[PDB]
């Protein structure tokens, strides 16, 4: 919910800095990823109605427990708001923050062999909205970085048109680059249509219309920060500042 | 033994996934109620002789106000009303549309994007399989009322299997003389001119005598949950207008005459009611693409 | 509701009748009993006394006639024109009668105009 | 099709024969005669 | 010789007498004119997110508030509306609604029960009979386009009449390939492709010969008396509709793929001038009909 | 809708005094009773409900042109509030009163040959309520006493033990009777608050139901429209 | 060939006619209502040892006051709820209760009287004909449960038919061994205990080895819409104590063990769906006949 | 030797193993309790006339205000509450309920969570063996009350072995004629009708003597950990309706006449006492489910 409440890149790469893997990592034993099942929709029809479970819907699924499985769960936290059960990773792992993860050598986590188009096409990058495509490419230019394969990066992007048209525009060194970036990756927040406490028949739709509907709860409620109003009651260092740098950028 | 079936009814192509919840749903809605202002604006310029209704109504639509320079074309919400028509047909076109510009044009009018208030009728005619004993040739024409020639040269007369489906309501069989028709496990009645069948009730037999050749005409009615606001003659126009202005052509998807035969042919797909639903919004979505670009052709 | 077709094949004759009576209203049709195919059991009609249905479906009940195609058909026609005066069962009683016995109908008017 | 009448319907009605003295006198010398 | 007609021309089935008169057509007006007001409400009430153009409404219509707990399909009305379909479709359905329940929902709205103000045209195809000889077969399909299928296996050329029905107005004949049609009695004319006909002129006469067949394909318009509420797409959507809910499943009676093809079989049986201002009544009945079951729904 | 409001004996009895036979008799041509049939009751179900026809109904239905018919319309009429079709029946008799034609021999009918189980299988009593069979039961008396079968009828009563029970207490030609009855016979009155705008099931409940609501209404606006047109006759 | 039916499916008797208009049906409503407080101001005048609370809910009910000298009776409402009990049994009740009284008794409370705001499970199991070839025995026994014995005696396996109706929901075949059941024109599967089954799913074969018997136990369920005060406990008391009190002793009529079988085997009726509204109607009077009863013996 | 078992105790398929945490829980017992108020609600509408209580139930129940023209079929609450009770049937069935969702639902109302503060008793009969000797025959039919048939074609007195089990508590032993049973290298008592057994002595010698056929009438009682508003009438009538409308049709699952059957079938299973509480948490959500769709029905 936190996690897809960011709308901007220096937004959502601060939220990283500062969130563990543990909250990617789910502890539910969830299902299986990939079968084709039947779920209930009263408020449409009465039979059942088909539908295919998958690893970006915001419910937990089982997960490998390779290197694959880990990556593969963190992109599906930021896209969908939960990950997949892969338990017994370490402690040592586990406290990182998910930017350490994907940025950072001294880890001790190996991912220079990982396929972008594999890990795309698990991810069922096809499902993805323009949002979400956005933000997984967010993590893949992070891992690129990390592992010095920027030219396998661009070439990725060169055989996928609709992706180079919104691969979001940021050197993964530079703090420059990520204040002047616009793009809006928000994918939930304050709607300005009229949103119904009504169900959707996707897996999918219905799980994003819960964030939806939770963030507005989550907007009014006693959690929420107010920066307007309570922006002195704020610790200094977490405090918003115009000058905020990531470490080493 | 040969098997006959209807050529629309063949590997319906994977519909697009996104653009199908509350918010696209109201972009669609507000298109629809916005484009149709465009068309009848032109109406209000006649009566006055000044072109501020059409002004004002263009203005609403496309963010802007018209220019004598330039071709009106419809501004952001004809090139977002486009994008998310070509995602709906194909799973691999691109949904490149942003949610912040869907959830900005959703804002201009209010309604709801509720896409089961009423039903419609469509009369396109589900001929699963045919069939047939040897000697005996069956060939399967036509969507909207299917003719069905049965020539049998054998020495005897033969029976032919028909399968209609489980998804029609209604179907209603003429034949060009009289014959015998019952379903399966049942005496078979006089020779009639015509029956009227659910498609539910089974397979159904059909004498074949030898000689001259017996011919079926099959019409079919199926309900299918739609919006307040669906006009099937503007869906059908827009239909038309789509698949020549380009927007449909995408590499492995399959093309249909009308979209009668589109929504009847994913129907009965595997997993089918899942394509019902996104089939629906694609066609009030036609049905603002063809008021708007009636009103602003490019 | 109460219909009656009567379908007379006169042995001793060329000609048949076909008599409708649909409550008050009375109907003929004289029909030639050669020349007629295998799928129907009536020839050209050759005098006409209005319409008669002969698909109408009941009880079928066989009996062999007692009086000449000309006899019947001479009684139809007086019981025509007297259908508005006579009741049902007075128009059926003296049919039958005739038909089936030999009675003539027992009404003077009636007969004499037979 | 007219109104119809009882008249019809009242011929066909079943008898009672033997409580009837007349009709059993006549099946009793038709019996006889056979 | 071999016969051959059309399909749903065969033993049209007789229709309702009752609910005729003046005061049942007025009430026929009547909910028409009501079931336009309940769709047009029904699309307000989705715009604004309120009940209240709905509820006004949907009062008018069956003279009763909506509520949470009951269902609603329309009243005392609907139920009425429906029931009078079944009547005109067949003689053999009853007359169940008193008229005291016809003159109350007619007193709703002040309307003109004029079934004869305008004309609507129909556009199926009349083939009342095909006589061909021995050695030609004659096939006969469709309705709102009839194609005749012909071949001659015989020496010599063989001589088809077409008979249309008095009834339609014009007939447009168009072959695969020029043939020769000319009415009875009249000189044969140069092969040509399209031919216009008058049915009242008479029987026509096609000139077939030996060898590949002849396609010919036939267009028709009649006009009908309609009144000007009448309006063709709804009426021919009601008709299914009324089929799929099962209202024509009556003993003895014919059944019809549209509308068109109803009112045109009722009108060449005989006495067809009274079966078809029934029919037309059963028309307005039918548009009524789909206004109210679209605005309110049933899964 | 008048003689369905009527409650009393005297009342009913006045009623159809004032009333000709002409209102006893419908000139729509109507549907042949006792016939299986299919309606529609959406309110309810889906499917058709399946109902029988019948001549208490409120909806006209074809009659017999026999002496037998005219009575049953005439009956029908006090029970259901519609009579049926009977035509050319007689400018003379259709003049009379309604207890003319019942208890009066100047009218010329003959109702001698009349036999009461037939007549009541035929208009359904086995369906008919508690007071609709009080109504039935006060035309039979009427008519036994003008034919001078005061026996037949009590003989009749005893054979249907619960006709017996709800049988008026009143004896035709005597006054007193008329004066001191305290039956109720009214079918339709101002209804209870409770009574809804929803149909009913059978075909003879939803009809009676009918004339229920639509009480109100005729009762306000019945003696304009009625004197808007007897003025000037 | 022999055919085998379940004995409460046989002859359903006619039903009542009168008392299921809208006013009768507040009637029950409210007697009801009115017996469900007579049973709850006694347990509240033995816990408070004070008759204050029993005495309002007697007088209101009986429109009299209790009296020692007096046998509680429960007035004139008991009277005509007695009656029309008897009246929804059978045609040839006598049904005498004026609709004065009917309607003065509906005032005392105010109910909707709609019989369709909720629904119930009905367990009773139609087995509408069972047909089975030569050299085989079947007997069926019970109606909650269904046991059906079958034994071949020929030299092969036999193949015996199943019909459950059109009218129950779901039927569930249980067997003492596993055994093959197929639809018509369907292969069979391999041998299990249990199938789930559709009765609409036309007739079921079912392959009977020579040998041991087999018995199948069948269970099933019907919705079955009724008023939202049904309460299946109190309705099945009330059926057994007014078949003890004879208010069911009418000539020519069927009796059953159950409300349950009684409901079912008007359904399965030629045009049994009139006959449903009606008994829903008994069964509610049959809950206010419990109550009070229960409440004032007589 | 011949073996016979009871249909219901074979193969039972494993249940879920999701949703069964405290907030899982919570929102079950959430869910209950907000659906008896649903029901109550609409009894007291019906008395007073007024939709008001209704309204106020469903807007807790629904997190929304009912809306003419709209089906009322429970809001969110009532999605998460049919596909959690799929779940809880089979491990086959999809979890497709997010956990933001299970956590906001269960916060609606203050309750625990507690599935352990009474007991409830069940009457299903385990039979989980039979062992005849070669010339007996052994059936068995029943759940309830289970009828065991046995008939001896040979020379002498044949012997039957009766395993009832571990998990039940009582098992009544009720014979169409006296007859003997003993445990396990125990010396044969008189002839008697009625034995009453405790399912832990061991499994049971029957003595069947040559001649007609002894049938033995089985009843058994077990207790099981249940909360305390667990009701069995509601729990087995939502058992019921979830089977009619079909969320209990998963792929290679079993299929049982009574939840009775159910929880029986599953705690014979091995880890059946990690079993029994998954299905304890399904029969609470059947009760929900239950008074949910008795309160708001569809046609």
């Amino acid at each position: 919910m936190d996690v897809l409440s960011k709308g901007s890149l220096k937004e959502l790469l601060a939220h990283l800095e500062k969130t563990p893997l543990e909250e990617a990592i789910s502890y539910r034993i969830g299902t299986v990823p990939y079968q084709n099942v039947l779920i209930s929709r009263n408020e449409y029809y009465n039979q059942l109605y088909p539908d295919t479970t998958s690893l970006i819907d915001g419910v937990s699924r089982e997960g490998q427990r390779n290197v694959n499985g880990l990556i593969m769960s963190i992109i599906s936290y930021v896209v969908s708001g939960s990950g997949h059960y892969i338990p017994n990773i370490g402690f040592m792992l586990l406290r990182r923050s998910i930017l350490d993860i994907l940025t950072k050598h001294d880890t001790g986590l190996v991912t220079n062999n990982l396929n972008y188009g594999i890990i795309a096409r698990n991810l069922t990058v096809s499902k993805m909205n323009c949002e979400q495509r956005k933000r997984m490419l967010i993590c893949f230019k992070l891992l690129a970085y990390k592992d010095g394969n920027q030219n396998d990066y661009e070439i990725y992007l060169n055989q996928n048109i609709p992706l180079k048209q919104i691969a979001p525009n940021f050197i993964p060194g530079d703090m420059r680059t990520v204040i002047h970036n616009q793009d809006q990756l928000a994918i939930v927040g304050i709607p300005a249509y009229r949103l119904t406490q009504s169900t959707e028949l996707s897996i999918r739709d219905d799980n994003a219309k819960s964030y939806k509907l939770g963030y507005v709860d989550w907007y009014n409620s006693n959690s929420f920060l107010r920066e307007r109003s309570e922006f002195n009651l704020i610790r200094l260092k977490d405090r918003d500042t115009k000058y905020g740098k990531l470490n080493g950028w | 033994a040969n098997r006959a079936t209807s050529a629309f009814l063949d590997n319906p192509h994977p519909v697009g996934v996104n653009y199908v919840d509350e918010g696209s749903r109201q972009f669609v809605a507000v298109a629809e109620l916005l484009a149709s202002k465009l068309i009848d604006s032109s109406r209000e310029s006649d009566e006055s002789n000044s072109d501020v209704p059409f002004v004002q109504a263009y203005s609403k639509f496309a963010d802007d106000n018209p220019r004598h320079l330039r071709v009106k074309t419809g501004g952001k919400m004809a090139n977002a009303l486009t994008n998310v028509i070509r995602s709906y047909y194909s799973i691999n076109a691109p949904a490149i549309v942003p949610q912040v510009e869907i959830d900005r044009l959703a804002s201009k009018a209010t309604v709801s994007g509720d896409m089961y208030n009423s039903y419609a009728i469509f009369n396109s005619v589900p001929i699963v399989e045919v069939l047939s004993p040897a000697r005996t040739t069956v060939s399967i024409v036509g969507s909207d009322r299917a003719d069905v020639t049965m020539l049998n040269t054998g020495a005897g007369a033969a029976n032919i299997t028909f399968n209609f489906g489980q998804i029609a309501e209604t179907v209603i069989l003429k034949g060009s003389v009289p014959f015998q028709l019952a379903r399966l496990n049942q005496p078979m009645p006089a020779a009639r001119f015509t029956y009227k069948l659910r498609p539910l009730d089974g397979p159904f037999i059909v004498v074949l005598p030898v000689g001259n050749p017996l011919v079926i005409s099959a019409t079919a009615a199926t309900r299918i949950q739609v919006p307040l606001a669906f006009n099937k003659a503007l869906v059908e126009s827009g239909f038309q207008t789509a698949m020549n202005d380009g927007l449909f052509d995408i590499q492995n998807v399959n093309y249909y005459s009308s979209f009668d035969e589109f929504i009847i042919s994913q129907y009965h797909a595997q997993d089918g009611i899942n394509r019902v639903s996104t089939c629906v919004i694609l066609g009030l979505a036609l049905q603002a693409y063809d008021q708007m670009r009636r009103a602003l052709p490019v | 509701a109460s219909w009656q077709l009567y379908v007379i094949h006169p042995v001793q004759g060329s000609l048949g009748l076909v008599v409708q009576l649909m409550g008050d209203a009375l109907t003929y049709n004289v029909f030639a009993q050669y020349g007629n195919t295998s799928a129907s059991e009536f020839g050209k009609t050759v005098l006409t006394g209005g319409a008669t249905n002969t698909a109408l479906e009941g009880t079928k009940v066989k009996f062999q006639t007692k009086v000449t195609a000309q006899q019947a058909l001479a009684l139809t026609m007086a019981l025509k024109d007297a259908a508005s005066m006579l009741s049902q069962g007075e128009l059926i009683g003296y049919f039958e009668q005739y038909i089936n016995l030999a009675l003539e109908p027992d009404n003077l008017s009636l007969q004499d105009n037979m | 099709r007219t109104v119809a009448d009882g008249t019809f319907n009242s011929m066909i009605m079943p008898r009672a024969v033997i409580a009837n003295e007349r009709e059993h006198f006549m099946k009793t010398r038709i019996d006889k005669i056979e």
